């Protein structure tokens, strides 16, 4: 039902959400940014990719496009914004 | 330690102790067992009694650890402080980063090459086809053949997969690609250390659209000694279930008797079947032999189309079809049989080019060739070159040029990861026209007779070469009957023989005496009564071919004697492998035990570890990518164990490797102390 | 000696350097008197097809011997020869076997060979030929140090037309001046 | 004056 799960966000929840995913064995794709490339939650996930390069940190967790790009490219069902970047941003829930 | 877990439901406690444990890495303990007992309906179900364990079986059917990157950390730890075997040791030099062209994996399954075509209508549709093609269909070596030339076959599937999307385009109209068999089973379970199932079945699906095509002995498939007909239909189907759709077979002395086998396979697995007549001699040259002349190669055609294969195809493995003899060689082969015709020379005259554009005129339907940047030499002429040089010519080759350039470079650069491998052969070598030395034999003969103290010698060297062809009759030089006249040629020149004197002697060389029992074949001169009773001195002379002699083998027996040693699952492959190459097999699954799957490592790691202070990035495959950074190597202890700082996934580690490199009496300043 | 650029099989590769230029070229060179017409294709330019029409069409249209020159660097010298012995070449320019090749002149000792069959005959001694290879290929490896990067055919000189190793010593230059990798702007900025 | 001082087989 859920394949694959990305999460569009980074560190302590994403970390998180990358636990309750696996307990319900999901797959869990995870993004990451230029200056985030040493992060922990990086490396917790299954499959890890960078944003883009072009995109400057912060922006890298904030671009829906490029975001869902990742998402569509790693063949996934659903993302979980976590909180505070897109977790209310109705535009990329849509 | 002691783990616990809590939730509300009992299902929730249970699965976060489940992956509690797997995130639980402690790099040999009971996680495997415990998850099962978690993963155990029974346990869940809440009701259980003393007797859980007991009870149930398949808790203890624990799935092995993911070792994984622990084992990694080894062995790009053994490597960086005790080096390669057959590399001098060095840092890791610093390469081109050598971009790779990619295809949309989408695009490459539109495209419809000739594997679809095999799909559609059978062999002899896709044989009928190449016919009726005007334009030089090719087949591409650099998988195989041109590598086993030039880099002693040591090229791995990691460079070969990281441009199978481009290959598969590029050669998207080609005939097929020549990746397998030859000497890439051995190569690669034993100097590797990498399965060639995995190339195979990793190829197959980066490369869908074009036949896959294998260099197939007759009398022992890609085996070392003889087998018995039971093993050679075995790997057969093997290879065709995993993707093998063009089995090339040719025997060492040119005897259609021991092909007959592996061609009822062919057959059978429904594939197309290359019966093939290697070339010796100069059909110009009435002087040269009498035996293998242009009556020979027309019936032996005629043989080979009676006896049912799908194309006829030309191995001239020592450069000896001249450019003029391709032409007539080719032209009358192509109107005295109906088959399309499949040439394949190797470029050590520096003619090959010349041959096949002579054999292109004739009409030839297929040829053998390399990408430019691994062409030339005791390799297959450059399919680069060949594509240029029918410029103005009518015929024109079926290629797709500029794909072939991008190819080139590629391989360029990727090549110098294996500098250390080079053959010595830095130019064309003429006179392979009269010993009929095969592809880097006068080379590697040379080698052998400097171990001999005839490093110098090598004129009567290369003459006894030549004179032990007509010796043993007139043979065909290629393995293993290119062995034997090269051992037989050494012995003369070792204790100074010649040819009356080596009977006259006789009773007063390992293959030679295996030679003359017939254990490679029987030769179409047959054999010397006089010679051959000297040099066995008496023993059972093979009166049929060797498989006859040879009891079927029972792969149930060996089927299970795998699955006692290995963990359990055995598959097909795993069987016929062990059968095919005991030794190497074997070796190669203590060595899978100690470090992974290596043929995942890029190339240079593989060969050099890492120095210090570098990172690397492994493909674990597909979006999975583990990131290693050395930091230091200690000295060596009080023992001779070093302990490697690591950096892997942001997570420090360590490893411990081995460097290679009264009571008692003393002395300090010239003074024998004694304790 | 005309020097050969170009190819005059493609009739848009160029407007000026086609056959009739060669032929025009030819002409004044005998009017101007010199013994022998040489053609001096530096850059391998000179395709096997394209050699036994340019060199047909001269020896009729000049009445000198005809001495031909090419460097090996598409793989398709010797080719190139074989074609021009057969269009009426009068003499050929190569190396001893062991240092042949590439950017080098064609095999010496491989197109006498080459040549079992067809009408002509390389007036040499291969015996010869063979010792003094052995030698050569041994004296050529105090040299290593001056060895070309190039150890495979190019087909791409086709293109930029770059002579006797220019596009080994410009890659060079180019990576220093920060251009190294983008190497294929400059073999289309050298071709522009 | 007397002084008292690849990975293939
Ligand atoms: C030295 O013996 C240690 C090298 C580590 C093993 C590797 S795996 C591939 C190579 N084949 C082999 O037998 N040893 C090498
Ligand atoms: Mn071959
Ligand atoms: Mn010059």
């Amino acid at each position: 039902q859920i394949k694959k799960l990305l999460v569009a966000n980074r560190g302590e929840i994403a970390i998180r959400i990358f636990a309750a995913a696996a307990e319900l064995d999901i797959s869990t794709v995870a993004i990451y940014s230029n200056e985030d490339k040493s992060s922990l939650h990086r490396y917790k996930a299954d499959e890890s990719y960078l944003v883009g390069s072009d995109l400057g940190p912060a922006e890298s967790y904030l671009n829906i496009e490029r975001i869902i790009d990742v998402a569509k490219q790693a063949n996934v069902d659903a993302i979980h914004p976590g909180y505070g970047f897109l977790s209310e941003n109705e535009q990329f829930a849509r | 330690v002691k783990l616990s877990t809590h939730a509300i439901s009992f299902k929730q406690a249970e699965e976060k102790m489940v992956r509690s444990l797997r995130e639980m890495r402690i790099r040999k303990t009971n996680i495997p067992f415990l998850i099962n007992v978690m993963k155990n309906k029974k346990f869940t179900s809440g009701d259980y009694t003393t007797k859980f364990i007991e009870e149930t079986p398949e808790l203890f059917d624990i799935q092995p650890s993911l070792d994984r990157g622990t084992k990694t950390l080894e062995y790009i730890g053994n490597v960086t402080i005790n080096g390669f075997p057959n590399v001098e040791k060095r840092p890791k030099p610093d390469y081109e980063l050598a971009s790779i062209p990619t295809v949309s994996s989408s695009k490459i399954a539109s495209f419809s090459g000739t594997k679809q075509l095999l799909d559609e209508v059978g062999p002899k549709g896709v044989a009928e086809w190449v016919k009726k093609q005007d334009d030089v269909l090719l087949t591409d070596t650099t998988f195989r053949d041109a590598h086993q030339s030039l880099l002693a076959t040591r090229v791995r599937t990691k460079d070969m997969i990281n441009i199978a999307s481009k290959t598969a385009d590029v050669f998207k109209d080609g005939f097929s690609l020549e990746m397998w068999g030859g000497a890439t089973f051995d190569v690669a379970y034993n100097f590797l250390k990498e399965n060639p199932w995995e190339r195979l079945e990793r190829l197959r699906k980066a490369i869908p659209n074009v036949l896959f095509q294998m260099l197939l002995r007759a009398s022992n498939a890609v085996g070392y000694k003889n087998y018995p007909d039971n093993v050679i239909h075995k790997f057969v189907q093997e290879s065709a279930k995993a993707g093998i759709d063009v089995f090339r077979i040719f025997d060492s002395l040119n005897w259609v008797d021991q092909m007959k086998v592996a061609n009822e396979a062919v057959q059978e697995a429904g594939k197309i079947s290359e019966g093939t007549i290697c070339y010796t001699g100069d059909i110009l040259n009435p002087e040269r032999s009498n035996i293998y002349t242009l009556e020979y190669y027309v019936k032996l055609a005629k043989e080979l189309e009676r006896e049912g294969f799908h194309i006829l195809a030309i191995k001239d493995m020592a450069g000896l079809l001249k450019p003029k003899a391709a032409y007539e060689l080719i032209g009358e082969l192509k109107s005295a049989v109906d088959l399309p015709i499949h040439l394949h020379t190797h470029d050590t005259s520096g003619n090959g080019l010349l041959t096949y554009k002579q054999a292109i005129d004739a009409g030839v339907d297929i040829i053998d060739t390399a990408v430019a940047s691994m062409s030339g030499l005791t390799s297959q002429p450059s399919a680069n070159s060949l594509y240029y040089a029918l410029n103005g010519f009518p015929r024109h080759l079926r290629t797709d040029i500029e794909g072939m350039e991008s190819l080139s470079h590629y391989w360029s650069t990727v090549r110098t990861y294996y500098s250390d491998f080079e053959s010595d052969i830095k130019s064309p070598n003429t006179e392979i026209y009269q010993h009929e030395m095969p592809g880097g034999q006068y080379s590697n003969l040379s080698q052998q007779a400097k171990s001999l103290g005839l490093g110098e010698r090598f004129d009567e060297v290369k003459d006894m070469y030549r004179r032990v062809n007509f010796l043993f009759g007139d043979i065909v030089k290629v393995t293993p009957s290119s062995k034997v006249v090269g051992d037989m040629a050494l012995y003369m020149v070792q204790n100074d023989l010649d040819e009356q004197s080596v009977i006259t002697d006789g009773y007063k060389p390992e293959s030679v005496v295996s030679f003359f029992k017939g254990e490679i074949g029987q030769p179409v001169n047959g054999f010397n009564k006089d010679l051959q009773a000297v040099i066995l001195k008496g023993q059972e002379a093979l009166t049929a071919r060797p498989g006859e002699y040879l009891e079927p083998v029972d792969f149930e027996k060996v089927r299970e004697l795998l699955e006692e040693e290995q963990q359990g699952p055995v598959t097909e492959q795993d069987i016929i492998s062990y059968v095919l190459y005991p030794k190497v097999y074997e070796q190669y699954i203590q060595t899978r035990n100690q470090y992974g799957n290596l043929s995942l490592l890029d190339t240079p790691t593989f060969f050099f570890g890492m120095r210090n202070g570098e990172t690397v990035e492994i493909e674990i495959d597909k979006g999975k990518r583990l990131i290693i950074k050395l930091e230091t190597i200690s000295e060596p202890d009080e023992n001779g164990n070093r302990t490697i700082y690591y950096a892997m996934n942001g997570q420090a580690r360590r490893i411990y490797i081995k460097d290679e490199n009264p009571l008692l009496i003393t002395e300090a300043m010239k003074m024998e102390t004694t304790i």
